[PDB]
Order: C-alpha cells, then structure tokens, then sequence
C-alpha cells in the first residue's frame, strides 16, 4: 500500500514516556497594589512541569531527559505510552547539556531503546522527533538532519512552532540519535529549528551520572563574558579580543592558584582565546584534575594550575534514599558537601560547609554513585563516616 | 501617537477634534461647540532609576470665524521620576484635589463642574510644585500619595496697581495666593478609596466688597470612592469648600457642600451608557442670598466606541435649578442641554 | 525518476475549492476622537471572508468547509480549480466540529473526493494538506500524523506558520481523511500544529446537516466554566472539582426540570464531572431527547433529565429559498422556530419566538431538510402551516 513511519514508531513508542514534575522555588514577594503603567525596578512557589523522556535501561528503569524539565523537583512522575504510571527518583542533571537522568521507582516490564552511534550521522539523513508540545499529550513530527554542528549539537527540521523542546530523536531505524533540547534557556521553546544532542553524547554523559553521581566536568570557576559587556566600558579594558574576567569564584583553583577580575584571558595552553564563548567551550573538554595553563592581560600576566569539578551539575536530596547539596571532590577522594541551605536539614545532622564523605556509612565512598549504593542498600543504622577536613565525626 | 523612540527618548504626539454641537433653550451654550486639542507627552531615560519628562497640552477653539483665535493651555510641566522613590513636577498642571475629583470626571460632554479651572488648588492652574509617591516605596501596591504647593498669581501689572501684582496677573476669579494641599488614594483590585485637601491663602483683590465669600483662606476637603471592574464603572465623590467655590461671577460660597456619582457600563459592541448626579449646595452665601444651590442636575449620556481612535456620543444635561433672582445674578445656566458629538482621535 | 506528490495531486485538485464570502455582522459605533495613550472599556459592516471547501457529492454540488469561513455570510462565491465560478448557498454549520456545508449553485461536471476510513489512521502515516494560506492562492503542504487524539481530533505537521487554517486532509492516496480546522476561534490561524476533523466524522456531521437541516446535537443548556474563574471564587465555591454553573439557560431542560447557578455538577450518569471540559464533552456524545441523570452540589443536590437540540448550529435564510433563525424541535416533530430579529421580515411574516412548522406549505415538515425540500420544489404558492404551540395560522 502506501509507505508510512508507524510501523517503526509502534516499535519505538514503548521507550518513550511521559513526565510529570512537581517542585517548588524562590519567588520574589509581590508588592501590591498592581500599577501596569509603571515599569519598576522570599517564597517558595510551587510549579509544575511537563516533557519526554526516552526508556535507556530497561532493568534499572534509566530514562533521560531534559534538565529544565526535572530541575528542581520534589516529585516526578512517569506515565508509560501503555498507560501504566510510575514515581521516579533524580539520579543526575547536567544544566550545561541541558540533559538528566531518572530512575523509574519499581520498573516492571519495560521496553528500552537501541541508541545509535550519533558518529555516523550526515545532513541529508532522516530524522523523527517524538515529544509533549503543548502538554497536550505525546507527539511525533519528522524531517531531516539539518546541521551537524561539527559542539555537536545536531540541527534538524523536525521541531515545532512555538512548542516546548521535546525529547527524542530517532532515525528511520527506531535507533536513537539525539534528545532534542531547549536553547532558550530558562525558557523552553524553540528559536526556529531543533537542537539536540547527539546519542553518543548522551550515553557518555549519562553513564557518568550513573558510575559517578554525576558528570567530570571541571571548571575553571571564572565568571565573566564577553568585551562589549557594559562593565567592560564602564572599566574600560585595552586590547579588546578576549574573556572579560568579571569575577574569580571563591574557593576556586582560578581563585586559589591566581587571578582577578578584569584581566582579558587571551589564550589556553597556548591557544588563542578571542570569546568568552570559545574559552567556556574549550574548558568543557576537560575533566576534573586537569591541568591548564592560560595568558591573561592586565600589563602581561600569565598562570598555569589545575581545576575541580565544577558546581552546576550537584545532587540534593536524592543521595540519601531520606530526603534534605553535594558533589563529587577530585579524583575518587571521597564525596565533598558544598553550599549548605537555612531549612537546615542536613546541618542539623552535623554538616558543614566543606565536609567530605569517605566513609560509607562504615565503607569507602570514594563517590556519590557508591554513597547513594549504600544509602539505598542498608536503610537501617546510618553513621556517615564524614570528615571535613580534620573533624573526623560519626553522625547519624 | 508615539512618533519618536529612539536611544531612550520617547515622544508621543496627541490630539483630537471632536466635531460638537450643543442644543440648548440658553442660546449663550447654544449651537457649534467644535474644538480640537493637541498635546505631547515626552521622556528621557537618564539612568536605570531616573526619568525626565514634559507634558504640554492646548486646546484650539474649532467654532469660531478667521478673525479670531480662542486657544488655550491646559498643561505645560516639567518633572523627574526615580523608580521607587517618587517623582517630582513644576508648571501648570492639576491641583492634588483632582486626584480624588478626577474619578467622577468620565462623563461624555458634561459633569467636573462643582470646580472649575484656575480655581485655587481643585483643577488646571499655574505654579504647581508637585511631589508625588507611588506604591510607598514600592513597598505597597496600590497606595498613592502627593503633597503640592502652588505659587501666588496676582493682579496683572502694568494696570496701575499697587499691590499684589505678579508678573502673570490675571482677574480676581482667577487668583490665588499661596497653597498647599495633598491627596492620598488606595486601588485594591477593582476597589478604590481617597482623600484630599487644599489650604490656600486669599489675595487682597479677592476680598472686597465687589464679590461675596470674603475670607482669609480658601480650603476644601474631600473624600471618593470608586469601582473599576467587569465592564461597570462606579463613583462618587464629596466635597466641602470654605472660600473656595465660585458662586458664577458673583464671587465665592462662604461655604459649599459638592457631591458627584457616576454610573457607567461598557458592552462588549462598543456602546457604553452613562448615568451621573451633581449638585453644589451654598450656605451662608450673604447679600440675603442665605443657602442656595449652585449647580444641580441628572446627566443621561451614551459614548460609542468605534475603535481607540473614533467614537460618537450623546449627553443630555436635564438641569434641576429653576431660575431665580440668584441664579440670573450669578449667571448660572438652568436650561438642559443636549450634546451630539463625533471624535477623531490619535 | 524522482518521486513526487504531483501525480496523485493531479487526480485530488480538481476536487478542491476555493470560497469566498461575503457577509455582514454587527460592531460598535467607533467613539472619537482616537487617543492610543487610553486604554478604555451598533451598526452592520460588511466583511469578507475566504477558505477552501471539498467537493464531496459531485452531483448535488455539495461542499464541505470550516463553518468559521462561512458564517455570517450573505454571498457565498466559489472557484474551481479549473478555474469556473459558481455561486453556493449555506445548507448546514456546525460551530463545535467547525465545520460547514454548502452547495453550488447549478454545477455542471464536477468531481469529488473519496473519503477514506478514518478509524484506520496511525501516527506514522503520511498526510498532505491543501489550503489557501494568506489569500494568495491554493497551497498544498506535506508532513504526517502526528496524534491521533484517541474527539478524535487528527493532529498533523502539514500546517503552516502564521497562516489560516485550511481545508483538506488527504493520505498519499488522494483520499479524504479530515478537514483541517481552526482551535482558535473567532480567530482562524494556528498554535503551532495542525487539528483536523477526521474524514468519519465528518462524513457523519455532514450527512445530518443533509437529511434534518442541522446536526442532532442535544445541550445541557447550561452555561459556565471552571472552579477558577473570578465568579468562583467572587462567590466562594465549597469542595471544588467540577463544572461552575455560572447561568443555566431560559427555556431549557436544565431550566425546566430544575437547577440553578452555582451548584457544581459533580458527575453525569454516575461517572466523575472534574471540568466543564468533561462535560461540555461528555454532553456532546449524546442525541437530543436523550435522558442523562447528573449529580449536582449544593449541600448535596442530584436530578435526572432529558435535552433538546442545542441552540449553536441552527438555519437562517437558507430554509426558505427567499430570504429573511429555526433549527429543529425535538425528534421528527416538525421545525420550531427560534428568536426573531429586530428587521423582522420573518415575524413581519406571522412568526413568533416559539413557531413549529408540521406543514410542508400542505404537507409534513417534520424537519428543515423536508421543509427546505419542498420551499424549493413549489417556489409559486406558499402557505405555511405553522403552529407554535395553539394557533394554527396559514401565513404566506
């Protein structure tokens, strides 16, 4: 008869399910009474979230997804395309690949799908997008590669005017190729054509989140951006070609090891380094530990030294099975606790700013992946060997 | 129309001719009432928090013949806005009063007339230093409040008078020595409540025997009320005046009790009929005149609304007062009128 | 040598219209001046209106179009694909479905499309759409299926961004499988996606319009919205999950068997009212005369009642080929008329507000297709038999 793409999507939709988010988070206070013809210039709020994820193990009940879907939940729900419901736990997030990773809590009888290897990938190919566009249910638009990047990111046709970006990305064969994300950040929604990440980068990053508890990716703790900033004017910077260093983070090895804001980097190892951009992209093919020597500007200043894991990608409340800001410290050095909050949770148990976790409970926690495989394991007596340094305590 | 906006300077270009006819029994309102006004709004960024602006606005008598021009302004200041803090104007503008008064003033044709122009602080006048406070700081909606001073405007010069000249002058109905006043509103959804007062001090001109309401001080307190929401418009507004309101051209009420409501509603097709009641009450007026009333009638009106930019409307003045020797002395018009007018704005 | 759609595009064009309406409507009267720094808040004007149709019976000249193309129209023009013009009289709309039915004045040689199964359509199938975009002309789009609802509204990507809502729906055999339709109503123009009616429905809303003068469709006759609605909470709604009875409507079987605003249904026939939605739905999936008990609150209040036909999809002067509001009175009890206008050339005619018409100008009218049918065999002498309720007048 006529051809048609359902006989593979009736072998690809079993993978494919649905998420539902609940969470809260810090709103400004509104200041009363409303005044539309006055453009001027704590509370938790509760939101609500929805988008696609794609089955990627069928056993442990793995599905990825965007990040600025999961972001900030409390509580997620997965409803399969058969119907069956679900609760699901956070396992990882990465903001900077706007990619997460989701435990279905109780999987029974899954489907998960084949990735394909996003390397041998060209433009004329074709392309199937499945998703959630305007919540109303689950979608699937087709087209073609449009462009392989070459980050990868990969460019293809098949989005959707004015919708939320979707998930997956799938080839003629049902493989899968890329999740579809949202370059809009804080936004959702497309700029006019979609972007995805490609498959062989989301297996990586999504195993690390699994063995890890999340995802090597050092920074060099910098922030800043470009030189057409209005404090690059406002401060007036010479040579203009470069990073505008606005702030050194604390505690950071760009802090620790040397650096102050206004000084322009203008290469790495060697390299020139003409973008913020381009410096923020060429940090980000480098995992933790790693050494980088860089030239910075003020009257001719340059420094080597080595940087930590970055703090965009942490975990919350899903180390402990319980509930409550974590992260992994260097090579396999235990697991290091950062930014505590005022609810207090966590401190009230004995936690302070820099308290690492070698100690598993009566184990090695060399990392988050291990902490979280005892605290799951033995949800009986939890002493959590910590040691902050020097203080080398056992709470509860 | 904004016709400039462009490296933070905005400009917006304003105007209408409302094609009007009056039909009145008093032949003195009656006939073409045609007029057209123009205006412009302007502001400058000057930082992130602080805006500079003008306002000017004038009004071109359309009803008259080539020999002749009857222009006027209503408007002309020039002021600063910093977010969050208040802003602050000088020039002719509106008295504080008006903030209050100005919510029964929707009427198509008539109504805002318990009150009229270069009136001590209650309406358009010159000299106004205006203060004014939005949202307390930002740190309540709704809640707006203003303290204002107006300068002394006297006798004309070069009349041959030798007092209480300035140097834009004017006739004794249209004096005014030093004031203050101030207004506060609150706006909660659709709700709105407010008050005001104004203290001026009475020039020696205007306290001969030549006008009635003799007086150290004209002041005038105020409260409204008003209901802005579903398509209905409602308000009312109560005024007391000592040596403030003018009685014609007789001179001043030694004292004055004003009232205005408005009822108003907008239909989905464009039509929105009007119902409004004012009156003005004279006590103690002297000359044997004793208590009086001043202003009293029903207005039923109707606006149509094409767009944004054309409506029509009627509005019919059924005047209550009965002519009487106060009223002829006074001059006050006791004829209904009727309205009919067609408006072209932008 | 390359495939193309423009061999079965040959065979399906020809069936496809273009329509052109002309109409009037009521606005308000402008109030002037103009002024743009305002934000404030009856005459006929005339408009025009254009979209396509589907030639669906070739020898009656029957054509079917979205009913937001149609309505309020006065003259209704359309042009073949060949290029012939025809005039077309309105026989049947439907404002729920948006779709309409109409007819060609004396066709000569047309040809129609055939309608496929739409029961047999599955998300990868392939779909083209056929419409007239922004005026300019008959554009044909392609894409595929992308939600099949499951009302069965069809979703595809053959749409178009910025434009109106087409017409035709076809698979890759030239076949009818929905009329693309407008969800943003009084509006015309898309979301983003494309929503059509599929071609079984349509097949089925069509021939009612044919054989009864309008679709059987009985209402509920209420009027009102959700629990979140001004009106709501403006008058504190206890136990909220359900439908808000802002207004229950004069003359109606919700009016006559008991009920009034406020209460919120909470179920119908046993099963959960949780939205207006629900039921505005649910009420749809029901024939007049029908009987459906709900349960309403107020303290604990319950009724059981029957509908009549719904007041949206109704005649005007299309019934009488003359020219002048009817729709049709319970089952095949004749044609009761409904509110008379202020013109009054129908009232002007002995017609009141409640006027049944059993007699086909001397036979039985036991509907607006049979009446219709005869106001137009016998154009010479007509009497009609009319009855509303007691008198029982013979006007002309």
């Amino acid at each position: 008869q006529m051809p048609s793409l359902a006989p593979m999507l009736e072998k690809v939709m079993p993978s494919v399910v649905s998420i539902n988010v609940e969470g809260s988070t810090t709103v400004n206070t509104p200041r009363m009474p409303r005044n539309f013809q006055q453009f001027f210039g704590g509370q938790q709020q509760k939101f609500m979230a929805l988008g696609s994820g794609v089955i990627i193990d069928a056993d442990k009940g793995y599905v990825v997804t965007n990040n600025h879907v999961v972001d900030n939940a409390t509580v997620i729900k997965v409803q399969l395309s058969d119907g069956r419901k679900f609760d699901a736990k956070m396992v990882g997030k990465d903001p900077r690949s706007d990619i997460a990773l989701i435990q279905i809590q109780n999987p029974k009888n899954l489907t998960a799908i084949k990735m394909a290897d996003s390397d041998a990938l060209r433009v004329g190919d074709y392309t199937v997008a499945i998703g959630n566009p305007f919540g109303l249910g689950e979608t699937v638009t087709s087209g073609i590669v449009s462009a392989l990047g070459r980050e990868n990111f990969i460019q293809t046709d098949a989005a959707i005017n004015r919708g939320n970006s979707g998930g997956a990305l799938v080839n003629l064969n049902g493989e899968l190729i890329g999740i579809n994300t949202a370059i809009l950040a804080p936004d959702g929604g497309n700029i006019g054509i979609g972007f995805a990440i490609p498959s062989n980068m989301v297996k990586n990053l999504t195993s690390q989140m699994v063995e890890y508890g999340q995802v090597k990716r050092g920074e060099l703790g910098i922030m800043g951006t470009e030189l057409n900033s209005e404090l690059a004017k406002a401060m007036k910077v010479d040579a203009q070609r470069g990073a505008f260093v606005s702030q050194v983070l604390p505690n950071s090895s760009a802090a620790k090891a040397g650096i102050k804001a206004g000084d322009v980097i203008t290469s790495l190892n060697g390299k020139p380094i003409s973008s913020f951009a381009a410096l923020r992209a060429q940090v980000g093919t480098m995992p933790v530990g790693s050494k980088l020597t860089l030239g910075l500007l003020r009257d001719g200043k340059q420094v080597n030294v080595n940087l930590e894991l970055q703090q965009s990608s942490q975990n919350q409340v899903d180390s402990s099975s319980i509930f409550n800001e974590m992260s992994n410290k260097g090579k396999d050095q235990g697991v290091v606790v950062n930014n505590v909050k005022t609810g207090t949770p966590a401190a009230q148990i004995g936690l302070k700013k820099g308290d690492v976790i070698i100690g598993a409970n009566q184990q090695a926690v060399k990392n988050i992946a291990e902490l979280r495989k005892v605290l799951d394991s033995k949800p009986s007596v939890l002493a959590l060997n910590i040691q902050r340094g020097d203080s080398t305590i056992y709470l509860l | 129309a904004e016709v400039y906006n462009k490296d933070g300077n905005k400009l917006d270009l304003y105007g209408k001719v409302d094609g009007l006819h009056y039909f009145s029994d008093n032949k003195d309102v009656d006939g073409d009432q045609t007029y057209m006004r123009l205006g412009f709004k302007g502001e400058t960024q000057v930082t992130d928090q602080l805006t500079g602006y003008g306002q000017w606005e004038y009004q071109i008598q359309g009803n008259s013949a080539e020999n002749e021009n009857n222009s006027w302004t209503r408007v002309a200041f020039a002021g600063l806005k910093f977010q969050d803090v208040g802003s602050f104007d000088y020039g002719r503008n509106y008295g504080v009063v008006y903030d209050v008064t100005s919510w029964t003033d929707v009427l198509p044709e008539f109504g805002g007339d318990t009150y009229g122009s270069d009136n001590f602080m209650q309406q358009r006048g010159n000299g106004f230093a205006t203060y004014r406070n939005t949202d307390f700081f930002g740190l309540v909606d709704g809640l707006n409040f203003a303290v204002q001073y107006q300068g002394k405007n006297g006798n004309p010069s070069g009349e041959g008078f030798t007092s209480g000249v300035t140097n834009n002058g004017r006739d004794a109905l249209r004096q005014n020595g030093d004031g203050v006043g101030g207004s506060i509103t609150y706006d909660y959804e659709g709700f709105g409540i407010g008050g005001a007062i104004s203290s001026s001090k009475r020039t020696d001109a205007q306290n001969t025997a030549a006008y009635i309401g003799n007086g150290d001080r004209a002041e005038t307190y105020t409260g409204g009320l008003k209901y802005d929401a579903n398509n209905i418009y409602l308000a009312a507004q109560y005024t007391q005046t000592y040596n403030a309101t003018r009685v014609g051209s007789l001179g001043w009420a030694n004292k004055a009790q004003n009232f205005e409501a408005v009822a108003q509603y907008q239909f989905d097709f464009g039509l929105r009929p009007s119902l409004a009641y004012l009156q003005s009450k004279g006590k103690n007026l002297g000359r044997g005149y004793d208590d009086e009333d001043i202003l009293k009638y029903v207005d039923v009106g109707a606006t149509y609304y094409f767009n944004k930019n054309m409506s029509t409307y009627v509005d019919y003045k059924i005047n209550l007062l009965d002519d009487n020797q106060f009223t002829r002395d006074a001059g006050i018009n006791t004829d209904n009128i009727v309205a009919l007018g067609l408006v072209y704005q932008f």
